[PDB]
Parts: C-alpha cells; structure tokens; sequence
C-alpha cells in the first residue's frame, strides 16, 4: 500500500523556522494533489496548503509564512514555516489526495515562546 | 517439529507448502519472496577523468642561459630553446639577437569539472545474497528482511528460520569492476604504476581528494614558433575520452537472466538462479489436533475449466459434505498442477471452487484437502495468445 | 462587405485559458491554442486560439484578447510565432488564424506587454506536404502549374459551422476581501455576483451591485466569489467550466477553407538517354529527391516505382510492345523497339 | 475524421449522470473526488465528492 | 487505424458510421481538459501506403 | 533535464516470432536483449523507419527503446 | 563547431578573434537530438553552473 | 552573499595576449583567449578569457 511518511517535525521557539518533508512510497504526484493539514491535539485536522500543477494555495490562517512546494522527481513535498507564533504547535499530517485518498502518520511540531 | 524445503530462487512468485504431522492437522505455509539482492565486497582502488595540460609561463632570458629547476608534477617535461626574438604589443622584448634562452615547461593535472562526473575503478568478490520476503504461517503475516548464509535465522513469535545457502555460487560480478555515470562495465584497465597513453587509465588518482598522480601521456615540447611566445606541445588524447567513445553497452544491458544491476550500494537485483534450502523450526503450540479440524465425507471433484495455460487458467469445483465448517489447507503433493490459493472456507455442505495452473493435456492427480485425498481427471485446451507477459507458474512435466 | 461576414464576432469575447507551458511553465495565458489543422500543400496553416481578431474593444489586425477579465487589444505585428525557423502569419479572423509556417514538432507563439513576456509552446507537429513527384522543403521560384489544394486568405460562410456557448461562473478571490469583521464583496460596477460561504452554514447568495457583509466567517478562503454573464459566448473549448442548462445557442460559420488553387511545381531535368537494341541506358541528375514512374505496355506492367536524389545510371531493357517512363513532372515518354 | 469535443460538466460536491446523444461513436464517462483550478484560485472549495 | 473508419453515404448525408476506438481515459488532477486515446487516421496510413 | 520522448513502435505476435514496425523522428538506440545465461544483446541506432522481425521463446525477451522504460515479454504455447 | 569567434566593435574599431576549438554538443539519452526539445520526461544531468559560487 | 564571491578578483587587472586570427592577421588583442572548456550537455560553454566581467 501507498505509505506517506512525514518528517522534519521538532521543538523550536518562537521566531523561528522549520522545513517539513513528507515523502510517498511510490511516484504518485502526478496524478494526485498534495496537502499538508494540521491538527491540534483534541481539534479537528484543518487545512495548511495545498499543491499541484496548477499551483499552490496556502491557508489564510499562515499567508506569508507557511509555503509548500512540490518536487515530482523526488517524490517529496517541503512546507517551510517561517516566524512561528506558540498557537502554531500541532500534529502535521501530509495528505495525498485522488481517486484513492492517502494520510500522512505525522509528526509533532512545538513552538514555545 | 523441524521441517527443511526448497525455494526457487525467483522473487515475485508465490510458494505453498504443507507441515504434515501424524496426529496433527497440516500447517500452511505461504512464502512470496519481493527482492533477492546480490551485494559483493567492493574495493576501490582509483578514478579517472578528464585531463587538462596546465602551462606555466615561458621563463626568458636576453644575452645570458637559463637552466631547468626540477618540480616532479605528474608526467611534467621542461625544456630549453635558445636563438629567438620574441614580441608583445609594445614591440620587442628583446634588444640582444642571439643567445636567448627561455624555459619552457608543462605538466598535467585532472580536470576540475570532474569531482562529480568521474569514473572509478574496482575489485569485487565474495558475494553474498539477501532477500525480501513475505510469510504467511498460521495466518501469521509478516514482512522481512533475511540473509540466505547457514547463519542468521529470523525469529518471530517463537518460530525460528533458517534459510540454507544457494545451491550455486555464480556472480554476474567478475572480479574486476568499472563504473561511469552510474553504469558499471567489466572491462580489464591496468594496475597502479602502470598506466599506458591513448587507453583508459591514462592518469592515475588514488582518490578523488588524494593529491597524488601519476600521468603517462607522452607530452613532448615542440619548437617554438618565432616571433611568439608560447609553450606548444603535443601527446595522446585523453584516453577516459575516447573510452568513453567505446562504450560497450552495460551490464544493465548485457547482464545474464535480465536481473538488474542497482549502484546506490552496489548490487543485483532478482537474479532467477539456483534455489535456497530452507528450514523451519516451527514450535508445536502452532499445530492443531485432528479433533479440532473439520472432517469431510463424499467429495466429488469436477473440472469445470481446463487450459494448459502459464497463469491460473483452470476451475475446478469440488462438491463436499462436511462435518465440520472451518478453513484448513489444501495442496496437491504432485506438481502437475500449482493451486492459486492455499486454503478456503468449508462450509457444511457447500462446494468449493478452487483457481489453479496445469500443463497437462490430461491432468490426472491426487488433490489432498485437510483430512482426505480426491482424485481429478479431465481435459485442458490450447490457449489464445501466442506471447505474454509474465513468467511460468509451474514446472514442466518430461 | 465584411461587417454582415464579421457580425457574428460581435456576439462573442476572447477568453484567457490554461497553458501547459508560457514563459515559465504550468500556466495560465490568454493564448492557449486549442488546435491547429494543416492540410494545404505548400505550408498553410489554420490555427485556434483562445484570443478574437479584427474586433475592438472595427479594425483590421488587431488581435484582441482577454486578461483577468479585461479584454485589451494590440496590433497583430507585435506577436509572433515560430515551430523551428520564423513563421509569416498571413491574417487571422476571429479566433482562426492562417499563416505560413515551417516544417517542425512543436508550436510556439510569443508576444510582450509592457513588463512581462507571454508565449505558448505546444507539440503539435507540423506536416509540410510536397506535391506531386518532386519532393522539395520550400516553395519553388517557377516551373509548371497544377491544381492543389490551399486554405482560403479570405473569409466566408460555407457548409461547416462550430458552437458557441454561453458563459460559466468564473471564481475571483479579488472580489471577496476581508472586513474587520464580516466578509466584503465588492462586484463589478455594472453586473451581479455570487458568493458561496460555509464558514457557518452553506448560503448562495445574489449580489446585484450590492457591497455585502456577511458574519459567521473568519478568513476570505471560507469562501468562494464567481462571476457571471449571459452575452459575450464562447467556443466549445474543454478548458472551461459547463453553463446552466443545454449550453446550446447557435452555431456559427467557418472561415479560411480548402479551396481548390493553382500551383507550380519545379521541372525536374531531361534524362540522358543513350540506347541499343532493346535496351536503353539512362543517367540522371536531379536537384532534389524526385520519383522515376516506369512500366511496360504489355500484359504486365513491370511497373518501377523508385526515388533518386543523387544522380545515377540505370539500364533497362525496352520491348516492341513499348514502354513507359515518367520522370518527375514531365508528361510521359513512349519507346518502341524496332527489330535491328 | 475530426474529433469533436465538449467542455466538462462539473459539480461540486454533487453528482452528475450520463446523457447520450447517440452522437457516432459517444464516449462519455464521470469521474468524481476532482479538485479542478483557474486562475484566480480554486474553481471550487470542496475537498470530495 | 485502417481503411473504412469513418463511413458516410456521401458528401452530404449528414451521418456517418464511425468505427475509431475512441477511449477515455482519466483526466489530470487540478486540470480541466477532456483527454483521450484512439487508433491514427487510418486514411493517413493508406495513403502513406 | 527533460529529454525528447520517441513515439510507441507497432508490435505485432506470432508462433515464436515477434515482428516491430519503426518510425523514428531522430536518430535513437533500441537495445534488446534475451533474459537467459547467454544475452545475444543487439544495441543498435536507428534512424530511418523500417519493418524488424525478432524471435521471443518461453524463456523471455526484453527491449528498450530510445528513453521509454524497459519492455518485458514472455512466450506461451498456441 | 570546430572554431569559435568572438568580437566586439570600439568606436571605429572592431576587435574580433577566433580559435579552432572544438565545440561539440552532448545529448542525453538514448535519443541522438541536436537542440534542445520542449517537452518529455524529467532525468538527472550534469550541467555547468549558473552561479559563481 | 555575492559581494564576498565577488571581492576576490578585485585583485587582477585584463590583459593582452596573442590571437592568431584577427579582423585581419595576428594580434596582440584584449580578449585574447586562454582556453575553452565544454564538458556539460546542453551545450552551454565556459569560456577562459583575458578580461574581467
């Protein structure tokens, strides 16, 4: 079965920057859209970013700081937070959607002021 | 309770076995090997690449000599001309006619460019196998990695397998190794010291980051030309160059039994050859006494499709009364005929429809399911399609 | 008059679609070529776009095209297009465009606005198709005229019609902005909008020139603002959203069609002949591949049929009966042995 | 030959249905769980369906 | 792919008997188009021939 | 780097025999190659369109063509 | 090409110089092109470097 | 970033040097050049010159 691992998940403080990198089993890129969704513990997953061949849409919630890119030849997708704010910490999981949908196991990201 | 079989040595086709015990149940066993790889020890000796003949400045000298300082640069040839009259822009350097000496010299050093395009040579032997399995015993599903050597038996759950070395030892590998671009070659290059001009191995570096050369290249200083000023020279091309011109198509091309040679840690993957010994020490808490499996009574069997085709292309139904309802193996002892699934479902009275590969224009056999034996006969057909595109999944019968 | 034969374009606007490759890469451009056909001879091509032609915002090489929603206009000598040499566009009308073209695989037209340079590039090959015998890669300066083949210049009604279509509901995230508060439209002076929201519950909303705020949302990507029209159709193109209900009304003319033309063909050189008994024996020496036609007048042909573009010598053997050789566009030349 | 096309008939969160016009030669199939685009941002907002 | 493909009674009979092939398969995630595969022109390949 | 992608050959089965029709548009490598001990590999450029006929056993065969992946066949009894 | 010129033009003067260098280009692949395609399918490659880092 | 890659050269001067084909003989030019190097793919060429950029 198709497998999203996600990685680059830590503890850092406020200010400061991390690069998430989520990587699938198989290339599946080309016919799917990637998106990265963060859920904070006991809240529903919501939305951060998604992307595909037509481009990248981020939430409003992270404008301006949070961006994702694709890299099909890699099979990896990168989502670069930039001036985390403490409300930030939560699990990201990355999400391969298609005609089969795929979620990512996720990883803990901490922010503390 | 141990039990040895053998496993052809062929990933990505499933294999079905049977534990038979007297007073107990058969256990199944269901084993689909994923990748076979072949890693042997890797020595590197060397690289080469591109060479480049780098010039140092003509030392000149106007009514007086000169002489030859040695610096013992890789393949580095000095020389000295005398009786010119050399010239810029300006005009002549020179006021004296005769007696102007200039040193000349040049050597070789290794292109610059190629710190990631450069080509390694190496001495591979001892060979060893590895492989990718998925096992499915007692409906305990597992994926694993093992090593095929007399050592090293996985160990899971209580159950312990040994995996016997091949039965043949051959390596796409010889003993002598080069690779370029990520494509490998076994082509015969020469030894440290020993290199010769115009063939691979020209010039000589013990690593990429070592600083020690050695070139051969048969640069010679020519005359200057008059009126200028220059080192000219002359020697044979870069032979990595018009190695690389040669190009024999690599072993991923000409690799026997089409198995595929991956660089990233040096190996061969799924080569179909020979066969692995097994052996399995199987605890006894695992097996199932006779009381606790289904018994059966009036089995008839029947061929519903029957085509001596590569894949499962025969059904065959067997109708059953059972006493008991329960799932347990079933297997044909011979191998005329390679039974798609294991095990099925029993019910009380109903029948089972069972997918299975045959090469026989009369298959005629013995099926064993789970108490008893049944015989089939019936009648199989000519297929359709002249090529496909997968393997046999059976043997064939003399 | 071509007002009557370029009213219909009075009815429809150009559109700015997606391309697969502009100047950067996946893309959205006001150019994108749907198709291209070319089945002419000496090099004429119809190609679709997705801008209009000949129409202001009368006049006639102006190509107008859409941005964002703005239709802006430019003459037709700023853009440009190639496959591997320069191409020589010959005129465009509505959205078709007839040009001369090379021999290549891909398509690729550029144009430049103030600041920013738009191109499409598409793999559509170019199929240049000689005629007759002799085979050439450019038109010929003379020779001998012929019937071909060759797309109309002008524009005219013929037996071929298209579909129009009504427009769709485009979405702009312009439009939806964000308050204090509440969510704020902001429609196009002039026509009504529609705002989807279900940052509370799903609500379809009509805004006819009405600046709305709506409580219950947060952010602006709560929700989704399109864009509607009825006049102004456009072309059954698969790169745009369907319209509410049969998307049918009318049909529409087709201009720039195979017509039946003049052309001349180059004349291939007189063959040496140098005969015997019952043979005869031919040096040849053309400028360009062309096709030796041969064949006997008896009950079996013999026929050869071969192409020379380097010169050679050739020995055949000639019956009583005749005999038949064409070579390039020359008429055909007759030989009958005689007993010797 | 010259093949005609028609433009998709999209719906979001919804579902649609075939309708033949026994066109020679009609090839008509429905695709759902699209997340489709334009220029200025998504088409539509739904993630399925 | 050959020869008969595209059968109509003559020049203006306005139908048409078409035997082409034509197969769809799946479109481009986040991209509106209408995408297929089917056998060449096969007047194409006689006249070549 | 994207590298030009050549058009499919047409294939065509028969009783041990595997004929191909070519048509490349540039100069391109076919290297084929049987899956047993002894390859009998044949690399080879084509540039021209052309007609090949090549024999397949149950023992496989295997082809690439210019950058397009690997192509894996086996034979069967008809 | 087996040469390669270069040139520039002062005021009045033009400056130009040629050297018979080979330059040679190397396609990638299997496909023997001869100038750069449009499309295909993405593969690694060695390329100078645009930077002067 | 870039001016700390660019300083080093602050620390040359161009120069002259023979070309052996001119606009109309042989030359002590400007841009004379020291040597070509092409070893990419797509054609693209590092060239060594007498000047500075």
């Amino acid at each position: 079965d198709v497998q999203l691992q996600a990685s680059g998940g830590g503890s850092v403080q406020a200010g400061g920057s991390l690069r998430l990198s989520c990587v699938a089993s198989q290339n599946l890129f080309e016919y799917y859209t990637m998106g990265w969704y963060r859920q904070v513990p006991g809240s529903q997953r919501e939305r951060v970013a998604l992307i595909n061949n037509g481009g990248s849409n981020v939430a409003g919630s992270v404008e301006g700081r949070f961006t994702i890119s694709r890299d099909n030849a890699k099979n990896s997708i990168y989502l670069q937070m930039n001036n985390l704010k403490p409300e930030d910490s939560a699990v990201y999981y990355c999400r391969a959607f298609g005609p089969a949908d795929y979620w990512g196991q996720g990883t803990q990201v901490t922010v503390s002021s | 309770y141990e039990h040895a079989t053998t496993m052809p040595s062929q990933a990505g086709i499933s294999y079905n076995t049977i534990v038979n015990r007297a007073g107990y149940a058969p256990l199944p066993i269901s084993i689909t090997p994923t990748k076979i790889k072949l890693i042997p020890t890797v020595n590197l000796e060397y690289v080469t690449c591109h060479y480049k003949t780098g010039m140092d400045s003509p030392a000149i000298k106007c009514c007086g000599s000169q002489e030859c300082t040695p610096t013992y640069r890789p393949d580095e040839q000095c020389k000295v001309f005398t009786g010119v009259y050399p010239f810029m822009w300006g005009g002549a350097y020179c006021f004296c006619d005769t007696e102007n000496t200039q040193v000349s010299k040049a050597y070789v050093m290794k292109s610059d460019d190629c710190l990631a395009d450069h080509a390694e040579a190496y001495k591979a032997h001892t060979a060893s196998v590895q492989a990718f399995l998925n096992i499915t015993v007692g409906e305990h599903s597992i994926v694993t990695t093992v090593y095929v050597n007399g050592e090293t038996p996985v160990n899971f759950n209580g159950v312990k397998i040994t995996a016997g070395p091949l039965s043949t030892a051959w390596t796409p590998f010889d003993r002598k190794i080069v690779q370029y671009a990520g494509e490998i070659y076994n082509y015969d290059f020469p030894e440290y010291g020993a290199g010769q001009p115009g063939a691979f191995g020209d010039i000589q570096s013990r690593t990429v980051s070592s600083s020690d050369l050695y070139a051969n290249t048969n640069l010679v200083l020519q005359r200057p030309k008059a009126g200028a000023i220059h080192v000219p020279y002359t020697q044979a091309p870069s032979g990595f160059e018009q190695w690389k011109k040669d190009k024999a198509p690599s072993l991923k091309f000409t690799a026997p039994f089409g198995c595929e040679i991956y660089t990233n840690p040096i190996r061969a993957e799924n080569c179909a050859v020979g066969s692995i010994p097994l052996a399995f020490d199987i605890p006894d808490a695992l097996f199932t006494r006779v009381s606790e499996t289904p018994t059966l009574s009036a089995a008839e069997c029947t061929l519903n499709e029957c085509v001596y085709s590569s894949d499962f292309g025969g059904i065959a139904t067997v109708k059953y009364s059972a006493s008991k309802s329960g799932k347990c193996a079933v297997h044909v002892p011979s191998g005329t005929a390679t039974l798609k699934e294991a095990a099925v479902e029993l019910t009380e009275q109903g029948s089972a429809t069972i997918h299975f590969s045959t090469a026989n224009i009369h298959p005629e056999f013995r099926l064993q399911i789970c108490t008893s034996y049944v015989t089939c006969k019936g009648d199989c057909h000519p297929p359709k399609d002249h090529i496909v595109t997968h393997p046999q999944y059976h043997a064939q019968t003399f | 008059s071509t007002e009557e034969l370029f009213n219909e374009y009075k009815l429809t606007r150009p559109y700015m679609a997606r391309c697969i490759r502009c100047a950067v890469g996946s893309c959205h451009s006001p150019i994108a070529i749907e198709a291209v056909k070319s089945d002419g001879h000496d090099g004429y091509v119809r190609l679709q776009t997705s801008s209009q032609y000949g129409l202001d915002s009368l006049k006639g090489r102006t190509m107008r095209y859409d941005m964002h929603g703005t239709i802006k206009e430019i003459p037709l000598h700023q853009v440009s297009l190639y496959t591997s040499r320069p191409c020589h566009i010959v005129d465009g009308h509505g959205y078709f465009l007839l040009a001369r073209c090379p021999a290549g695989d891909s398509i690729t037209m550029e144009f430049k606005k103030d600041s920013v340079r738009h191109s499409c590039s598409v793999p559509y090959e170019v199929k240049f198709n000689p005629v007759g015998r002799e085979l050439y890669t450019h038109p010929p300066e003379h020779g001998v005229e012929q019937a071909c083949q060759v797309y109309a210049h002008d524009a005219q009604n013929r037996g071929a019609y298209v579909e129009m279509h009504l427009p769709g509901s485009e979405v702009d995230s312009s439009l939806v902005s964000l308050s204090g508060s509440s969510v704020t439209v902001t429609p196009p002076d002039g026509t009504s909008a529609l705002v989807e929201c279900e940052c509370g519950g799903t609500k379809i909303s009509e805004t006819i020139n009405k600046t709305k705020q709506f409580s219950q949302c947060t952010k602006k990507e709560q929700c989704r603002a399109y864009r509607l029209q009825n006049d102004k159709w456009v072309y059954n193109s698969d790169k745009l959203p369907k319209a509410a209900g049969a998307t049918l009304k009318g049909k529409l003319h087709v201009p720039f069609l195979l017509a039946d033309g003049k052309c001349t063909v180059p004349l291939a050189p007189e063959p040496m002949i140098t005969f015997g008994f019952r043979s005869v024996s031919l040096k040849l020496h053309p400028k360009n591949p062309t096709y030796l036609i041969t064949r006997q007048l008896a009950d079996e042909p013999h026929y050869t049929h071969e192409l020379i573009s380097e010169p050679a010598v050739r020995n055949f053997t000639v019956t009583e009966k005749g005999w038949e050789f064409v070579w390039g566009n020359h008429p055909p030349k007759r030989f009958w042995a005689q007993e010797t």
